[PDB]
RNA sequence: UUUGGACAAACUUGGUCAUUUAGAGGAACUAAAAGGUUUCCGUAGGUGAACCUGCGGAAGGAUCAUUAAAG
């Protein structure tokens, strides 16, 4: 309400004049993605020009879709956050942090007349990345089933949860974080869960719902130049 | 078309077709014309309540400030000198 | 002057912004426990106002 | 115009009892003398305002709805009691009242409990007042110490004045009959009124009856009330918050009333407790 | 040749916020609400307020250089309703009409796995 | 160096004062540290005199009747006194006052100058204190004198002080605060003479009546109230503004009062009878500044958008016609 | 006597509410200032400054940019439309 | 009653104003003046 | 800090001139063209109580539409 009849407030008394457009001093900074992802171009961002610019860049998290990074609609429902950690000449660089799904997909997965099994494990990568994974699965009915529901016994849920947990620790421990991502993209880990738990109970909709990085080497500089595959200046005259 | 009232306020247009401008009228003419209307007018629910509050004298109204006033909107109200002087 | 889809406890109302709003209070009044008959009476009142304007 | 002004102050947009016998009883309890004058409130139709006109020297009536007042005027116009009767517009709380020897009126239930304390506060209050109240709230007012209906409000009024109930009025007599049950009560302001500060007593009254049953001592240990007592003690000193709490503990121990439930103890037990807080220097308000 | 933004819309019962930022979200590009664009308080949540706010943001978005945005609609969430109201829907329409290319639309309402008690009380609310 | 300056706009003006030896200039307290001064237009005045002495926006402004001395209150917690330099035909910084914990909200200058210079400087700040700063005698060095000691400091209000007014005889001054109260302090000692507390919203402005013992106070409750010093009671309560009244000033000596409100409507009011004689409507935003000259024969009101309306009394001219 | 009648003379801001840079003729005489969705063409003749023309689109779209020819005969501007 | 009268009698010895006391209500919260008129004359 | 001599603000006081200005009277002139509310249970409270409120429980309270998509 900006109308005249609106009652006056205290804060309207003293107001600074607009005399500087912030975007005059802002400087754009281009962001890049690891070599694990096909499309390294993931947009661009801006910061106030250095009076530095780098400190605000470091730790800046941005989230972009896998379909954009991999150019395939099959990954439309997955998220990966980018905290910038090394800067070169307007370019921002990263090596993996974390992952998640979309809300609409997760709601699309939850359905009536079936059982949900959710397993979470805290485990470290070979590169000392302490991370937390969340895996979700749903019971399914056989081809010839006549029962409406495909509910599983609590013992089946506990047995399947143990199998999921063992696999998640095994993949994470015996792999680097960069290698772990190379597993996340093709969903090879999800296929592994189906077959280990195939004997226990027929399942559907197996996915790793979320990945968190608890304690950290970073989304980082160290292995960055190797993962991403220095520069002399130009004379001023 | 039929002759009606005066478009201009200080003018009197009769149904005879004669227009009478008050400024040029003499006072004696103005008096009788005023009386002439008076005969014409004489023979010719909240508001009724509101007029009832106006008629009686022993009526008083309180505003949002708490002041004591009459219905008309004016604040309603001996001196030894004045009575002897 | 709207539509209501009563999917279990999930309610959707389609119409113009004011119209959909008018429906909500009637639906909510029923949820709070107003008997349908008393609610129906208020519907008649607003409906006449709708036709007048 | 006068009419436009009247519309602005009030737009001109209450159910009343019809049984005359209760009204006659209401008149009998007041026992208004011809010398004595009465203030009227919410007179309504004026069947009650004419009764007081019959038994009283002068009558001034304040009505909430201006229309309801106006017809009251029309009823009295051209009558011997016309001179005596006066009318008022707007709520009685809002403007200073003319001095009156008795209060008889159709008090609205919303302002009934607020009405009584204005009478108790107002100097030169009526020696007797007869009013109609809701039964439940009326039972609170007459509730004895330790009663289920007893309350901090009932404590204040009982100390300031003694009140007794006349009769309980059935809903069917009211037109339209309301679900609520009505009652009639007589209150007389104690003369001479006890010369105890209003704010100080209300301070003790509020602190100890946050919970009527919770112990007198348990009321004071409450963090906020202890905090309020702390600032007031600082101001008293002008004329260390753990220490005042310790001091509050001593006075509670001396009174020996702290453990007991607040409702059970009588008015003077609180008065002794009040003085102990003045001796220690902690003043409530 | 296509710089992307993130249009974060918060559709509350009594107001609608149209906020456009970079992909990261640390730096704001333009924030406009219904109160900016209306004279009466009752109409802050009106769809008409929302479309005006979106148009102002869309104009400002263009001035900066951003030509497309990712839409992250949300409601108050928490212990209250989880679906964006008509104001959020109207803002989404205006952005499409404004000409800014819409990249992806997602609902990010705060959905509690478990929540505290609501303001209404036992007998309910929203009379 | 710059030959001349043209001002596109002047932002939002908190207060305005007539300045200059001929009182033909108009000093502006805008939402900018610089002190903008413009000549009174002939009756487009693009030229503006910009003086930069402060580090933050100017909260208020006061000037001597002679127009050669200006006192500026700023948000940087300092107050500056400016003196007119006839040789350069421009104002120069005379002294600076820094001893304020918070931003200076209002500044008061003497209504009487007998020594040729103002001798004291009353100031109010968000620190909730009023400080009387003595002004130095003129010195030929022409180097700014920085004072950090005040004669007295008195805690005044629990909320922000909105305005400060000085009596004609410089015996008392009144401070308006958002705390719903106005307090009148003895100018010589700062002792609290009386407290005026009847308005329901914070008092935006307080004005001494320039001839006889009256005060006008403007609140956010859409009302103005006239107070009598001798009784310290409300003589007349003024009603009719749709929105908050921000400014209140007397014109025609005791006869009338002028008030500006957030409704953008300037209403000419009658003090004796309290009936609204005229309404002037020339703005479309809130009015924070209202200055009068020649007992209100000339009235200037500044709009928040940046529009000035230059009003002239012509009742005699209309009567002549 | 009572002071009631008054005539207000308005002093509006020539240049405000716009990011467009003000443009002036080569001779320095004609100055065009874009204000919101309006343009105030003002002459800079000393002693006779006046608003030569006022242009209001009324489309409510702000002037993105303004340019005045060096000779000053034509004025060209672009709105948000 | 006589006990009541005595206690009330002792209270007046310790009696004060209540303007500065915090209310228990907060428990829930937790030249001449006319010289210018003379310049006009002269 | 003291004596004396002028300048001299401000204060009290009786007067004297000019200005507005509050009630009650007396006596003239001018003007007056309209037609809102489900029913309860247990417990706990109430100071704008013709009734409200907190916690837990009940129906002794009006089920439309869609629905095999590991089709």
């Amino acid at each position: 309400a900006v109308g005249k009849n609106k009652r006056l407030s205290k804060g309207k008394k003293g107001q600074k004049k607009r005399v500087v457009d912030p975007f005059t001093r802002k400087e754009w900074f281009d962001i890049k993605a690891p070599s694990t992802f096909e499309n390294r171009n993931v947009g661009k961002t801006l910061v106030n020009k250095s009076t530095s610019a780098s400190d605000a860049l470091k730790g800046r998290v941005v989230e972009v879709c896998l379909a954009d990074l991999q150019g395939s609609e099959d990954h439309s429902f997955r998220k990966i956050k980018l905290r910038v950690d090394e800067v070169q000449g307007k370019n921002l660089l990263t090596n993996f942090h974390g992952m998640d799904f979309t809300t609409d997909k997760l709601r699309s997965m939850v359905r009536k007349w079936q059982t949900l099994i959710e397993a979470n494990v805290t485990v470290k990568t070979s590169d000392d990345y302490v991370l937390r994974i969340f895996a979700i699965a749903f019971t399914r009915k056989q081809a010839n089933q006549v029962k409406r529901h495909s509910y599983a016994q609590s013992s089946h849920i506990r047995a399947i949860r143990k199998v999921i947990s063992e696999i998640l620790t095994k993949e994470v421990q015996g792999s680097t974080l960069a290698q772990l991502t190379s597993k996340l993209i093709p969903e090879v880990i999800n296929k592994e869960i189906e077959n280990a738990t195939k004997d226990i109970f027929p399942l559907q909709n197996i996915h790793v719902r979320k990945v968190k990085l608890l304690k950290q080497p970073k989304f980082d500089v160290g292995a960055l130049m190797a993962l991403h595959g220095e520069e002399k200046g130009k004379k001023v005259t | 078309y039929n002759v009606g009232k005066a478009e201009k306020d200080g003018e009197i247009r009769l149904k005879n077709g004669v227009a009478m401008s008050k400024e040029e009228l003499t006072r004696e003419d103005k008096n009788r014309l005023r009386r002439a209307l008076k005969r014409k007018r004489s023979k010719a629910k909240r508001n009724d309540v509101v007029d009832t509050l106006s008629k009686a004298k022993n009526i008083t109204v309180i505003n949002q400030k708490g002041e004591k006033k009459d219905v008309s909107g004016k604040t309603k109200k001996p001196d030894s000198t004045n009575i002897k002087l | 002057r709207t539509r209501i889809v009563l999917a279990d406890s999930k309610i959707h109302i389609l119409g113009g912004f004011t119209h959909i709003r008018m429906a909500r209070e009637s639906v909510v009044s029923l949820i709070l426990g107003s008997p349908p008959g008393k609610v129906y009476g208020n519907l008649r009142t607003v409906a006449s106002r709708l036709k007048e304007r | 115009s006068a009419e436009k002004h009247l519309s602005s102050v009030f737009k001109f947009n209450q159910h009343i009892l019809k049984n005359p016998l209760v009204a006659q009883g209401i008149v009998d309890k007041a026992q208004i003398r011809p010398s004595d004058v009465v203030l009227e409130v919410g007179p309504g139709t004026g069947n009650l305002t004419v009764r007081i006109l019959e038994q009283a020297k002068n009558v001034v009536a304040v009505e909430m709805d201006p229309r309801m007042a106006a017809e009251l005027t029309k009823r009295v116009r051209g009558t011997p009691v016309e001179k005596k009767l006066e009318i008022m517009l707007g709520d009685f709380m809002k403007t200073e009242l003319p001095y009156f020897d008795i209060c008889i009126s159709n008090t609205p239930y919303q302002i009934s409990s607020p009405l009584v304390f204005k009478l108790i506060n107002q100097p030169r209050p009526p020696r007797v007042s007869i009013l109609m109240f809701q039964r439940e709230f009326a039972l609170r007012l007459l509730a004895r110490p330790g009663d289920s209906l007893y309350c901090r409000l009932s404590a204040n009024v009982q100390m300031w004045a003694n009140v007794t109930h006349i009769m309980k009025v059935g809903k069917n007599n009211f037109r339209p009959p309301p679900q609520v049950e009505s009652s009639v009560v007589r209150l007389e302001i104690k003369n001479p009124r006890p010369q105890v500060d209003y704010n100080e007593w209300d301070g003790l009254l509020r602190i100890v009856f946050v919970r009527k049953n919770r112990t007198i001592s348990a009321g004071f240990k409450s963090t906020t009330v202890m905090d309020i007592l702390e600032k007031n003690y600082k101001t008293f000193l002008a004329m260390m918050h753990d220490v005042v709490k310790e001091k509050i503990d001593t006075v509670l121990k001396e009174t020996d009333l702290g453990d007991k439930r607040a409702g059970k103890c009588d008015q003077n037990d609180f008065l002794r407790l009040l003085y102990a807080f003045h001796q220690v220097g902690i003043h409530f308000s | 040749s296509q710089v992307f933004g993130v249009a974060r819309i918060y559709a509350s019962f009594n107001d609608t916020f149209v906020h456009v930022t970079d992909l990261s979200g640390k730096e704001t590009i333009a924030r406009v609400t219904g109160g900016m664009k209306v004279k009466a308080d009752r109409d802050e949540s009106s769809p008409y307020a929302a479309m005006l706010a979106a148009q102002d943001v869309a104009a400002k978005c263009k001035e900066v250089g951003i030509t497309a945005v990712h839409v992250k609609i949300r409601a108050t969430g928490g212990t209250r309703t989880k679906t964006p109201g008509p104001g959020g829907q109207a803002a989404l329409r205006a952005l499409a009409r404004s000409g800014l290319r819409i990249g992806r639309i997602e609902d990010v309402t705060p959905v509690p796995s478990d929540s505290t008690r609501k303001k209404g009380g036992r007998r309910g609310r929203r009379l | 160096q710059v030959t001349s300056s043209i001002a596109g706009n002047h932002g939002i003006i908190a207060d305005m004062r007539y300045v200059g030896p001929e009182l033909n200039k108009l000093a502006l307290a805008t939402n900018s540290p610089s002190l903008r001064i413009i000549p009174v237009p002939d009756l487009l005045p693009l030229d503006v005199e910009i003086y930069e002495g402060h580090e933050d926006l100017l909260n208020s402004l006061d000037a001597t009747e002679d127009g050669l001395w200006i006192a500026t209150a700023s948000k940087d917690n300092t107050a500056i006194v400016w003196r007119y330099n006839e040789n350069s035909c421009k104002f120069d910084i005379y002294a600076k006052y820094i001893g304020h914990s918070a931003a200076v909200t209002a500044v008061g200058l003497p209504n009487i100058v007998s020594k040729g210079y103002p001798e004291f400087l009353l100031t109010a700040s968000n620190d909730l204190t009023i400080k009387k700063w003595i002004i130095p005698k003129p010195t030929a060095s022409m180097d700014v004198q920085i004072i950090k000691v005040s004669e007295y400091t008195r805690h005044a209000h629990e909320k922000d002080i909105n305005a400060l007014s000085v009596s004609p005889n410089d015996s008392i001054f009144a401070t308006a605060s958002y705390d719903k109260t106005c307090k009148i302090w003895n100018l010589e000692n700062g002792e609290l003479e009386a407290t005026l507390a009847n308005h329901k919203r914070g008092l935006w402005d307080v004005s001494f009546c320039q001839y006889d013992k009256l005060l006008a106070t403007s609140s956010g409750d859409k009302t103005v109230k006239i107070w009598s010093l001798d009784t310290f009671s409300v003589m007349k309560t003024l009603e009719g503004h749709t929105n908050a009244v921000q400014r209140c000033s007397f014109i025609n000596k005791q006869k009338q009062l002028i008030s500006c409100g957030a409704d953008g409507l300037i209403k000419i009011w009658d003090c004796s009878s309290g009936e609204c004689l005229k309404t002037l409507d020339g703005h479309n935003n809130r009015l924070w500044a209202l200055s009068t000259m020649n007992d209100g024969d000339m009235i200037v009101s500044a709009d928040a958008d940046g529009v000035f309306q230059f009003w002239k009394d012509c009742t005699e001219q209309e009567i002549e016609e | 006597d009572l002071k009631t009648s008054y005539k207000g003379i308005s002093l509006n801001p020539i240049y405000a509410g716009s990011s467009a840079v003000a443009t002036v003729s080569e001779n320095g005489k004609i100055l065009a200032t874009p204000v919101l969705d309006e343009i105030n063409i003002i002459d800079l003749t000393p002693g006779s400054r006046k608003i030569l023309h006022k242009i209001s689109n009324e489309d409510e779209q702000e002037i993105t940019a303004l340019k005045l020819t060096p000779d000053g005969q034509y004025l060209t501007y672009v709105s948000q439309a | 009653r006589e006990e009541r009268k005595t206690i009330i009698g002792k209270l007046q010895d310790y009696k004060i104003d209540t303007s500065l006391l915090t209310s228990s209500k907060r428990l829930g919260e937790g030249k001449k003046y006319n010289w210018r008129q003379r310049v006009e004359m002269e």
